[PDB]
RNA sequence: AGGGCGAAGCCAGAGGAAACUCUGGUGGAGGUCCGUAGCGGUCCUGACGUGCAAAUCGGUCGUCCUGGGUAUAGGGG
RNA sequence: CGUUGCCCUCGGCCGAUCGAAAGGGAGUCGGGUUCAGAUCCCCGAAUCCGGGGCGGAGAUGGCGCCGCGAGGCGUCCAGUGCGGUAACGCGACCGAUCCCGGAGAAGCCGGCGGGAGCCCCGGGGAGAGUUUCUUUUCUUUUGAAGGGCAGGGCGCCCUGGAAUGGGUUCGCCCCGAGAGAGGGGCCCGUGCCUUGGAAAGCGUCGCGGUCCGGCGGCGUCCGGUGAGCUCUCGCUGGCCCUUGAAAAUCCGGGGGAGAGGGUGUAAAUCUCGCGCCGGGCCGUACCCAUAUCCGCAGCAGGUCUCCAAGGUGAACAGCCUCUGGCAUGUUGGAACAAUGUAGGUAAGGGAAGUCGGCAAGCCGGAUCCGUAACUUCGGGAUAAGGAUUGGCUCUAAGGGCUGAGCAGCCGACUUAGAACUGGUGCGGACCAGGGGAAUCCGACUGUUUAAUUAAAACA
RNA sequence: AUGUGCUUGGCUGAGGAGCCAAUGGG
């Protein structure tokens, strides 16, 4: 009934290259289109409600934003970034 | 290829003379155990992991997948 | 689709398109100097 | 290919004293029509005319057959 | 059963033989592999034809001594299967010469339906592209054979009996020679499930690189729709003074000569389930056509086929794209004179040109109106003539599942009527009939001098 | 001037910008 994913991000943030302070979703996550409390974001890693492929788009339009040499590929319901 | 239906018929099959090998296939859901004969490929399914390892003793004196 | 006696032919034509052995040219009494050669393209085989 | 016209048969409705007529639909005929593929070859008396080619090319056109096997041989077919 | 002559015995003519790599003709599929071969090699799973095992079938049954034993003996008599009212069914279930039949074995066209492949729609994953917007855009997401069950078909059976005739198709059709209704049988099942079979394949992410069908993780998931295209299987029509092969080969039936054994079996198996052995010979590379064939050639010619996606659109039209392919067709560079070949435009006039409106330009699609003379009554006819056509926002109508009419969920495209809106533009490219009034000839459709005559000639 | 508008079909995810249709059409 609950779909959970994570959506990790260990790689660019030890290296330095981008903060895991300014992805951490809120604002461009759609539900329904436009969505209260039905899903959530429990940043550490990320983590509730959807699409993981969703979340995956969202991923490389934020990299593409930041000008981020890194690739969103690593389990199930599971996103890694990881470099070339 | 032919499907075995019982655990008595499976053994029949496989004391054949003909019977050349017995291949046992764990699957996710049940077990297989598939007998080389001249003509046809038996297969008898399983769905009790215990009732599988009692049949895997009790077979002819003369591998798994 | 060939049939046997087509093939053999095809294959005794095929044995004589070579050139001549080099050393023919150095016997006592020699007046050849090079190969009745034919060409796919060129000569079209009696059939 | 895709389209047009739309025969026979069939259903219903309307008119009429009756006989019967009319209207709508259905149906899908034709050495039918427009027109692909195919087949052909009208005109430009166009191109070319020591050509791409010992007869081909382009537009414009007519209509909408073909492989293999077999038979007929020269005053013969 | 390899043995000779004879009768008790039968055995007709389509007389030898040849004639199809598209006709007939049993039986092989999936995966992997090469520099070049694979339905042929390897791995695996089958199958057809031909030639002395095991099991099952033939099938354990019916006076009377003991016995209420279901005990065996004693004797005699049966037994070349059984089930269903039926259609028919069940693992098999004797039988010759002979006879009857079936399949092989049948045209063209139309309509409709089922199944599949492809295409399309809505989601879920994996990878990739774009990054003001886009939960977005692209790619990708189980063989033969066997066994079940769908769904397709049936002039197949039983009950029963029909008018107030009913059932029924897109059309038709059907019925006292039996409808409707109910219950069954058979055939096809290429569709789904299952053995095959996930172990293999594919996608993605990783780890061992010497080799490596190398080792691993995860995944290979849910639906919907159709006058859609292709293939196929059916059903039902139409057309013919046209009626649309033969044989090999295979099978069923009728009949009954015969064989079998005497009470435990024997003969025999439409030949039932397994098991054993074998399948020789020849072809197989590649091109298959703007350079592998023929045309003297790497020739703008000719030369038989199969598959074929997206958009637009009626469309296998034309135009643009994807998969796949290619390098512009015996070269390249500079320049842009005349003449040329192939295209485009031209004020005013509008055939005055010319033998002749030659060619080329007017028309062109759809929708709504309208349509003459004449006629063989079929036509002429898209006659002629007129109006409209874009974009955007709506309205109305047109279906399927749920408990003379009310509420939800699903669903594909049309048609009509409006408002608004553009520098009047809108079949915007592409595609795409100029028309009318007459004479002559040939009725028409068809054919014809390959390479100067397509005609009024021929038929 | 292929100069600048308009416009059909298709294509680059959409837009802005454009390209293809032997000079797309005007």
């Amino acid at each position: 009934q609950v779909l959970k994913f994570t959506l990790d991000c260990t790689h660019p943030v030890e290296d330095g290259i981008m903060d895991a302070a300014n992805f951490e979703l809120q604002e461009r996550i759609k539900v329904n289109g436009k969505g209260g409390g039905v899903v959530t974001i429990e940043r550490s890693k990320i983590t509730t409600s959807f699409s993981k492929r969703y979340l995956k788009y969202l991923t490389k339009k934020y990299l593409k934003k930041n000008n981020l040499w890194l690739r969103v590929v690593n389990s199930k319901e599971s996103y890694e970034l990881r470099y070339f | 290829p032919r499907k075995i239906e019982e655990i008595k018929d499976f053994l029949l099959t496989a004391r054949r003379k003909d019977a050349k090998s017995v291949k046992i296939k764990k699957n996710k859901d049940n077990v297989k155990f598939k007998v080389r004969c001249s003509r046809y490929l038996y297969t008898l399914v399983i769905t009790d992991k215990e009732k599988a390892e009692k049949l895997k003793q009790s077979l002819p004196p003369g591998k798994e997948l | 689709h060939k049939t046997f006696r087509i093939k053999r032919f095809l294959a005794k034509k095929q044995k004589q398109n070579r050139p001549i052995p080099q050393w023919i040219r150095m016997k006592t009494g020699n007046k050849i100097r090079y190969n009745k050669r034919r060409h796919w393209r060129r000569t079209k085989l009696g059939l």
